[PDB]
């Protein structure tokens, strides 16, 4: 059957505002693998991401880990962007400090 | 360690359409990536200094020179046995590679699935259809127990004997690696809302390797009972991170504290107490 991701955000350190970080997105447990994970900055796509390389756990759903080097700012919103074949529209998951 | 230890290659194609096709291929070193495939130039991409992992460069360009026959022939054999177009999209999985117990003894396996179900596996010498995947698992099945034998010993030789060898290697040249210390950090943050009244405590642990960990919120001494631990979730360059949260009355969070212990810590155990609004 098609599995829906879940999505969880987090920064790689505390944020404070004016400091370079990293806010990783790892999205997993879905089925199958064509998917659209984007970071995002103020609603729009983040170009300077990184991401692993497809894998997949043992009852054969599917994850990945995305990251992102951003300096964080009291004005400045940042957010996951996932759209899947299970959901009826793109789901987004912000970062909250 | 009495630790069981694995080495994993893992392919993921998809078929869209009859003629069209993408397909991703890595090795990972437990769930550490180790190996990518360049699919253009067909070859592996070696992740670490110590990727190759004791081989020669002639053992290493045969296993590539086997994938690739591999690949070759897995096309032509879909090619020519597919052509309805409600069977499309579909997605095979593969997993192949061994796990290394706690004594030395070698445990080869190789798994397939289609469209996220179990399709076969190979057991012994013996590829076994999933009884769930009916008669395309038998199907494919008989295909590779009756016409590619050379397969069959092939692939009975690479998870049995050259796998555990590879996996050791890897481990040997990447023992700095493989043995590292990497201290947390942590902090603490707000989190949704429990209800009127109350709050979410959460310490976070941050940059942490290896995996094992402990954390937890302590009021003095005595655990806090409510505490819940997060998934350990992945950094990049290999490290850990873990969420431990804790649902408290507002008026009853004063005095609480986060405390972590890790190996990297050398008996100093980080601790963090609650502020919160509590400070004005
Ligand atoms: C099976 C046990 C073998 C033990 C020794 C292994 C030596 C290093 C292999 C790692 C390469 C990982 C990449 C292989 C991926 C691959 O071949 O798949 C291509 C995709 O299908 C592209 O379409
Ligand atoms: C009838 C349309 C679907 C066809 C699905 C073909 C799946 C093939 C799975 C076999 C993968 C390789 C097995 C190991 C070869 C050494
Ligand atoms: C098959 O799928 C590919 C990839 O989406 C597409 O480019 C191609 O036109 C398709 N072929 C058909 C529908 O015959
Ligand atoms: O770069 S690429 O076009 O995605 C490589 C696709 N080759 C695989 C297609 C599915 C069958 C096994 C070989
Ligand atoms: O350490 S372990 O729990 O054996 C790793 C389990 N996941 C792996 C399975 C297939 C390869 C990708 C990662
Ligand atoms: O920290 S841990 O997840 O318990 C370690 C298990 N595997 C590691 C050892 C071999 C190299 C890959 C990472
Ligand atoms: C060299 C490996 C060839 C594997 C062939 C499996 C694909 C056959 C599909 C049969 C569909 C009924
Ligand atoms: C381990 C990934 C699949 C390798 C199979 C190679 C055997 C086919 C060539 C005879």
């Amino acid at each position: 059957i098609q599995r829906t991701p879940k999505i969880q955000v987090y920064s790689r350190h505390p944020a404070e505002n004016g400091k370079s970080n990293f806010l990783n997105c790892y999205v997993s447990g879905f089925h199958p693998s064509d998917i659209e994970v984007d970071l995002l900055k103020n609603g729009e796509r983040i170009e300077k991401v990184e991401h692993s390389d497809l894998s997949f756990s043992k009852d054969w759903s599917f994850y990945l880990l995305y990251y992102t080097e951003f300096t964080p700012t009291e004005k400045d919103e940042y957010a996951c962007r996932v759209n899947h074949v299970t959901l009826s529209q793109p789901k987004i998951v912000k970062w909250d400090r | 360690s009495q630790e069981h230890v694995s080495f994993h290659v893992i392919q993921i194609f998809s078929f869209v359409n009859q003629s069209w096709a993408r397909g991703q291929g890595s090795g990972w070193l437990d769930e550490l990536q180790t190996h990518g495939w360049d699919s253009e130039s067909g070859t592996i991409i070696f992740l670490h200094q110590w990727s190759k992992g004791q081989f020669s460069n002639e053992e290493l360009s045969d296993l590539e020179l086997l994938f690739r026959f591999y690949l070759f022939g897995l096309t032509r054999e879909i090619q020519d046995h597919a052509q309805d177009y409600s069977k499309y999209p579909f997605e095979v999985q593969v997993k192949a590679g061994c796990e290394l117990h706690s004594g030395g003894s070698p445990e080869g396996f190789f798994q397939v699935a289609f469209n996220g179900l179990d399709l076969l596996s190979f057991q012994q010498t013996t590829w076994v259809p999933s009884p769930g995947c009916g008669s395309l698992a038998q199907s494919v099945c008989h295909l590779l127990n009756h016409q590619y034998e050379g397969v069959t010993e092939t692939v009975y030789n690479l998870i049995r004997s050259t796998c555990p060898r590879f996996l050791l290697g890897l481990l040997d040249a990447g023992k700095m690696y493989v043995h590292r210390q990497v201290r947390p950090e942590a902090w603490l943050s707000s989190g949704p809302s429990p209800g009127p009244g109350r709050l979410q405590l959460v310490c976070h642990v941050s940059g942490f390797y290896p995996k094992p960990v402990w954390v937890m919120w302590m009021r003095g001494e005595q655990e806090q009972q409510g505490t819940q631990l997060g998934d350990i979730l992945p950094n990049a360059n290999g490290t850990w991170y873990l969420r431990a949260t804790l649902d408290v009355a507002d008026g009853e969070a004063a005095g609480l504290s986060c405390r972590v212990k890790h190996s990297s810590l050398e008996g100093q155990d980080i601790i963090l107490y609650w502020r919160g609004s509590l400070v004005p």
